[PDB]
């Protein structure tokens, strides 16, 4: 199937901290494998997946030594980016960043990316022909023009076309799955003459899941009570959705679960 | 600008009086990423609460999940108490077994 | 295996 890796990294500021904290984490195809915080008392790369452990000391002195740079180019641009928004001392502060590669199912690079944002909004990213930048911020503009007379973006899609791609190859050798839902549907009356049928699906692998109630063979989007999806913990994943039903008719409400792990959808309904 | 923690309270497994289980307490789309999370017990904090680590979305929203160990019984109240700087107030959840 | 940023925003 289609693979990825992503880095996420984040430097925070706050009024009561004399320096930033800056956390990079890794993922390989969603799920994390590496981490750096500079929280630790050492800080350093951290494996984060057991397969990552078969990587030696100096891979990890390596990566480490790249974030302890990545930690300072965070600071800088931090400061950097308080003038640009004449914001002035005494506030939190966040810069964020997520880079990585898309990988089709022959893993030939489809997309690389570069994006980051500032205060939580999108500051600037690097276009999908990996060539050009786009800033929508008035002061973001700035940063623009630097990268362009630089031209950073050249360094950049030379590691998304190339080594991105390389060590996710790497990667997915030293670790080469999904869980079905299990659902089934509770009975709560919601009053006199009205009942809740709650579809749940547990125990699912990855995260991405629908959920739909009908009615004869009639989609009910709006009526209908969910929750986000939402993890147990174990590395699997839960939902429900739930409708108010006229009581007796509970047989002519069939619920559907669609998973990318099912050999078809599942329809159920409530059983006595 | 500040986005509000969304929180859901649940357990790992199918909860059964009497039966020991897992509680999270499950904290989505907030920013700044600072946040303090504590998870009670008929109101009383729960001593021992285990934290993941600072991550966050595509669309940029933090998120973290906090849960603890508990028997569930018929009559105790289980919560979730969250304070982070976009709320005047905490913003408590309660544990609902069928939800 | 991370990027390395170059050119401070």
């Amino acid at each position: 199937g289609p693979h990825s890796m992503r880095y996420f990294e984040t430097a925070v500021s706050r009024p009561g901290l004399e320096e930033p904290r800056y956390i990079s984490v890794g993922y390989v195809d969603n799920k994390e494998f590496v981490r750096f915080d500079s929280d630790a008392e050492n800080p350093r790369y951290e494996p984060r997946a057991p397969w990552m452990e078969q990587e030696g000391p100096e891979y990890w002195e390596r990566e480490t030594q790249k974030a302890k740079g990545q930690e300072q180019w965070f600071r800088v641009s931090l400061r950097n980016l308080l003038g640009y928004y004449n914001q002035s001392a005494g506030g939190s502060h966040t810069l964020q960043q997520m880079s990585g590669c898309d990988l089709g199912s022959d893993w030939r690079l489809l997309r690389g990316y570069l994006q980051f944002a500032y205060e939580g909004r999108d500051y600037i990213a690097l276009n999908e022909d990996l060539k050009t930048w786009t800033a929508a911020d008035m002061a973001a503009q700035i940063t623009r023009r630097k990268w362009e007379q630089s031209g950073a973006a050249e360094h950049y899609k030379a590691y998304l076309e190339g080594e991105c791609v390389e060590w996710l190859h790497r990667y997915l050798k030293n670790g080469n799955r999904t869980d079905s839902p299990k659902a089934h549907v509770t009975h709560h009356p919601r009053s006199k003459g009205e009942v809740t049928l709650r579809c749940w699906a547990l125990g699912f692998y990855p995260a991405d899941i629908t959920l739909t109630w009908q009615l004869n063979g009639e989609e009910l989007t709006q009526d209908m009570e969910l929750v986000e999806t939402r993890p147990a913990g174990d590395g699997t994943f839960q939902k429900w959705a739930s409708v108010v039903v006229p009581l007796g008719k509970e047989q002519n409400y069939t619920c559907r679960v669609y998973h990318e792990g099912l050999p078809e959808p599942l329809t159920l309904r409530w059983e006595p | 600008i500040q986005k509000t923690p969304q929180i859901q309270v649940y357990s790992r497994h199918p909860p059964e009086n009497g039966k020991p289980n897992i509680l999270n307490c499950y904290v989505t789309q907030f920013h700044p990423p600072h946040i303090e999370i504590q998870m009670l017990k008929n109101g009383k904090k729960i001593p021992k609460v285990e934290m993941s680590d600072m991550s966050f979305s595509k669309d940029w929203s933090f998120y973290i999940l906090a849960h603890t160990e508990f028997t569930p019984t018929e009559t105790d109240t289980y919560a979730c108490r969250v304070k982070h700087d976009s709320m005047a107030e905490p913003k408590t959840v309660y544990w609902d077994r069928d939800m | 295996m991370c990027l390395r940023l170059t050119a401070v925003m």
